[PDB]
């Protein structure tokens, strides 16, 4: 009588894509990983507390509004549907506000009973405190494994309203690659240069699939399911290291991961991979700006008067920080060259993360 | 052995469709991208449309988009150009283009005149 939420599940995937888009733009070709779901879930969470054409800039790049009946419900159902089989992935949402403000009646208990969350308030004229507040709650709820975010220092006495995101994720492999097998190769950096990196090594049936852009790209695509059935990860790697990689970056969307997922044939493959662990804090303000969502970030056009009558508020801060890690627990793949990654969760499509490693 | 031939072109009332396609053999279509450019006496040679191995991510020249749509089939070797709205501007010589780069082929040309 229910079926999963893979409307909404993609409807927040291909706008944190996008997200994920503009960073990776912007990028000087280094090491991004990200959450396109985090960012989504986030700013749907927004969605609640925003009036006028601040909540339009946002529903219109989101694509939807989260007034509709349910997708609130789907959205926590979403969550606990992902979290639901799982220290191998843990993530955090978090709203904080300064205390001071009065805030409309009826919020809180309507927040809350959406997304089973609260929004916290702080005293940001207290700054070291405040900043230790947020540290704090990022790093408990995280398990430990997010326990800074350097973006805090942009907070000050005027700081009123800020979002954060934090994940961390380190699945085991359904198939794990042999200790034995793990060696020294060099990698190939898209600046020409060389680094000699640890890499993993297995023979086995993977789930594969060619992929060539509209204007002729070349990749090998191979998905890697987690010791849980529930998530995969997908690799999508220049077929030579010659191919660059942000022609695919550049036309990714959910849909496109899950056409892979449906051409894809189990094809025995000699895959190795480097062993990496990356961590990035990104700024979303830029970002979510280049989408079309500005009046947020300015004390004097945002409208929050869904959370508060009181102005100036705005987004003071908005930040993502995610850290994943990769480890061991007659055609061959060898990617020793810049790639790109998805953590995709399978029954609903949802792209939980999302990154190049442009060096290991 | 390396084989692409457009077909399809021909005259056409102006506000009119053709549908173009172009037959390939002798390389591995399922893996290579699928163009479409036209070209006349005098103005530069220009990318009509461009299709995805799989998945079917297009992309179109800023003239055409809304009125030209390219598929392909891969069990069939073919790719397809559908023309709408057809206008005077539209006159040229199509060609198709395999590409998976390094590696690009290109077809014959097929004439496509509309008055």
């Amino acid at each position: 009588v229910h079926h999963p939420p893979s409307y909404v599940a993609h409807l927040a995937s291909d706008f944190g894509v996008r997200v994920f888009q503009q960073v990776a733009q912007a990028s000087k070709d280094r090491n991004v990983v990200f959450s396109p779901y985090g960012v989504a879930s986030v700013l749907a969470m927004l969605q609640l507390t925003t009036g006028g054409e601040t909540q339009q800039q946002i529903q219109a790049a989101m694509g939807f509004k989260i007034d509709d009946k349910g997708m609130a419900p789907a959205l926590r159902h979403l969550y606990k549907e992902l979290m639901g089989p799982w220290d191998e992935i843990s993530t955090t949402d978090a709203i904080f506000v300064q205390r001071d403000l009065k805030l409309v009646q009826g919020f809180m208990p309507h927040f809350f009973r959406l997304f089973r969350s609260t929004v916290k308030q702080v005293d940001f004229s207290e700054v070291e405190r405040a900043r230790f507040i947020i540290n704090d709650w990022v790093k408990t709820h995280t398990k430990g494994m997010i326990s800074h975010l350097l973006g805090t220092g942009a907070v000050d006495q005027l700081t009123r309203l800020v979002l954060v995101n934090a994940l961390y994720f380190n699945g085991q492999w359904k198939t794990p690659f042999p200790d034995s097998s793990t060696h020294r190769r060099l990698f190939h950096k898209s600046d020409g240069s060389t680094v000699s990196v640890p890499m993993m090594a297995q023979t086995n049936k993977f789930n594969y699939t060619e992929f060539t852009t509209p204007d002729g790209h070349y990749y090998d695509i191979l998905e890697l399911p987690y010791h849980g059935d529930t998530l995969s990860m997908f690799i999508a790697a220049p077929y030579e290291k010659e191919v660059p990689l942000s022609a695919l970056t550049n036309i990714l969307s959910a849909q496109l991961i899950s056409h892979w997922k449906g051409n894809m044939t189990r094809l025995p493959r000699l895959l190795v991979l480097p062993k990496f662990s990356l961590e990035t804090e990104v700024d979303l303000r830029k970002p979510l700006e280049n989408l079309g969502m500005t009046d947020m970030f300015r004390p004097f056009q945002a409208d929050f008067t869904s959370l508060s009558d009181q102005e100036p508020l705005h987004v003071a801060l908005a930040l993502q920080k995610v850290k994943i890690e990769v480890n061991e627990s007659p055609e061959e793949i060898i990617i020793d060259r810049p790639f790109l990654f998805v953590v995709r969760h399978n029954p609903t499509g949802t792209v939980l993360f999302m990154g190049q490693v442009m060096e290991p | 052995q390396v084989q692409l031939v457009e077909s399809g072109g021909g005259l056409v009332q102006p506000g009119g469709r053709l549908r173009l396609s172009c037959a390939a053999s002798g390389f591995t279509f399922r893996t290579y991208a699928m163009q479409w450019y036209r070209q006349s006496p005098g103005t530069e040679r220009e990318l009509v449309a461009a299709i995805s191995n799989i998945g079917g991510v297009t992309d179109y020249g800023d003239s055409v988009k809304g009125r030209f749509t390219i598929s392909r089939d891969n069990a069939k070797t073919t790719v397809y150009l559908e023309m709408n709205s057809l206008k005077p501007e539209d006159t040229a010589t199509y060609y198709c283009s395999a590409v998976r780069l390094p590696q690009r082929y290109w077809g014959r040309g097929t004439q496509v005149t509309v008055s």
